């Protein structure tokens, strides 16, 4: 039954509560990484260190 | 509209029969009485040879059909000779005369008998066969042919087991299921809309099937290559532009696991490679892009000094195998280097290298294919020493192969 | 395979013909165009929902 | 399928810095753009 | 663009040559859209320019018609055409 016969098929779903968290929570703190580096670097700026 | 009309035979051919015959001075009326007389018959046979057509399911008229025609005409189906008594045969068919208008009208008796009989067909035999699974016409070879929506694969999940399973097949565990594997690539009439992913499958893995040297993984790769080729229904040259450097990967490629022994087997990587490879440039063919491109890369790779012998041995081959005018128009003026490199494989000692193994096959191809070059566009007259003029490399023993080849020609 | 093996291509690239919306003449423009809404697809991963 | 406040505000930050107020802020902001591991969503 | 995401199941090269051929030799067309044609077939490949630029070389014929002797000299089509050649 290639010949005469078909059925569809679907992409693989991921329904995981630990790698939707995991994935949630890395999302979150990369965009909010992103979003206080760039205010930082086109503004002006502080520093812990000396020159930092 | 029908200009339909009624075409009768010429009188100018009935006074030639009638004065090649001892009836001379015929007029013209008594000549245009002749050819609607006869023209009449032939119309009457053919539309009556028209009812045996459809009798006999067929949609063309063959020779046979005017001989039950004729003989339904009460007319004796003979056309070389007429026997008025009609007691020798009655109303007998003799086949007809296999004549022709190009034809020589002389031959000698002993061509006739000397001539190899055809071959009697197979007889009648019943075969069964399904044109509909309840109401669905099977591909078998005896059948002709705002959140956007979650997508499905274009293929079916039957589908897509079938490429798992001939993919795992066609890696040849078994040597069993490679062939079936091949034969069912070989004659899939849907095989099409899977060929991306074959075609993928194929390239990626001689890429990294070269980072180690998996002869097998590349020799099944290319019996795959093979049997994609050879498939009549599917459309191809919408993706060699994947399949031709796979190939040439494999004939011009070193080899990263042991150099000698499976070398054989690796001049039979280089020669499926070449075979597929002019059979690549054999189809496919548009003006100067595919053919004229791969013997540019293969003369480059001659050209080059200082090269791997592996790669060196299997360019050799590839611009071996392009055919008759392609080794009379390039290996010509290269022998004196081809000598050279032998001679410097010969006096270094280093034997533990592939490269004294790479020269001795190299010599042995290029001496052939020098051989028919030479049976094909001379006589063979001086066979001893002459080809000393040209480093004396193969000598007598190329005068021995052209004999060999002169032997085959005489048996052909 | 139950699930896909290949990957799924993007229907739009591989069927649409996005080449309906290329501007060739902006003052002659063959057709009126209009504003597109933000459809979210969830077949591509990376994205939560 | 709303965007979080957090990247809501890095979206408007980005565009905005890429619409030609100066060249040293889009400059930073086609660094972030090309150089940033979770800008998918 | 059509480097790293043409796939055969895509047809995105073939379909963006296709294109961009149909507004090269299409008659009527701008300087300027001819201008972006030559300039997006020339940036695919060597083997692009082979198949498709250099059958329709005679067209600079066409171009030098209205670059070395045009009547109307203070137009902006003279700017746009050596841009082209």
């Amino acid at each position: 039954p290639h010949t005469y016969i078909k059925t569809p098929t679907y992409r693989e779903p991921v329904s995981d509560y630990q790698v939707l968290r995991e994935k949630a929570a890395s999302q979150r703190r990369d965009v909010e990484r992103a979003l206080t580096r760039f205010m930082a670097k086109t503004g002006e700026t502080q520093s812990l260190f000396k020159d930092d | 509209k029908l200009k339909l009309s009624n075409t009768v035979l010429p009188s100018e051919s009935m006074k030639v029969v009638a004065e090649s015959m001892g009836i001379a001075q015929i007029q013209e009326e008594t000549c245009q009485l002749l050819t609607d007389e006869v023209s009449y018959r032939i119309k009457e046979i053919a539309q009556d040879a028209l009812k045996f057509m459809h009798m006999g399911k067929r949609q063309k008229l063959t020779t046979s059909d005017i001989d039950y025609a004729l003989k339904l005409k009460n007319v004796e189906p003979l056309y070389g000779f007429h026997a008025q008594e009609f007691i020798p045969f009655r109303f007998a068919s003799g086949g007809g005369r296999e004549l022709y208008f190009y034809e020589e009208k002389e031959v000698d008796l002993s061509d006739i008998i000397n001539t190899p009989l055809p071959r009697v067909p197979l007889d009648v035999c019943l075969k069964a066969h399904w044109l509909s699974i309840e109401g669905c016409q099977p591909a078998i070879p005896e059948n002709p042919p705002r959140l956007k929506p979650r997508s499905i694969h274009e293929l079916s999940v039957e589908q897509q087991l079938y490429y798992k399973e001939i993919t795992e097949a066609c890696v040849g565990s078994c040597e069993a299921k490679r062939a079936e594997a091949l034969q069912s690539i070989a004659t899939d009439p849907g095989l099409y809309q899977m060929l991306p992913r074959f075609s993928t499958f194929i390239s990626e893995g001689v890429r990294v099937n070269v980072v180690q040297n998996n002869l097998a993984l590349l020799i099944y790769l290319m019996r795959m290559v093979k049997a994609l080729m050879d498939n009549p229904t599917l459309y191809l040259e919408k993706y060699v532009h994947e399949l031709i450097p796979a190939v040439m990967t494999c004939i011009v490629s070193r080899q990263l696991c042991l150099r000698p022994d499976v070398d054989n087997h690796w001049a039979l990587r280089d020669f499926a490679a070449r075979l597929v490879a002019q059979i690549c440039k054999h189809f496919s063919t548009t003006t100067n892009n595919i053919q004229s491109r791969i013997t540019k890369t293969f003369t480059k790779s001659w050209v080059d000094e200082k090269t791997p012998w592996t790669t060196r041995y299997g360019s050799i081959a590839g611009l071996a195998e392009l055919g008759h005018d392609v080794i009379k128009t390039l290996i010509l003026p290269r022998l004196q280097q081809e000598g050279e490199r032998i001679r410097s494989v010969l006096d270094g000692p280093v034997l533990s290298n592939i490269d004294r193994i790479g020269a001795d096959h190299v010599q042995s191809l290029l001496l052939k294919h020098c051989a028919p070059v030479l049976a094909k566009l001379r006589p063979p007259p001086d066979n001893q020493d002459a080809y000393r003029a040209e480093f004396g490399s193969l000598g007598p023993l190329l005068c021995s192969q052209v004999v060999k080849a002169r032997a085959q020609a005489a048996l052909q | 395979p139950w699930y896909s093996i290949f990957p799924i291509d993007n229907e739009d690239l591989v069927y649409g013909r996005w080449e309906d919306n290329i501007i060739w003449d902006a003052q002659a423009m063959p057709r009126l165009l209009e504003p597109p809404v933000l459809t979210l697809d969830p077949n591509d991963e990376n994205l939560i929902l």
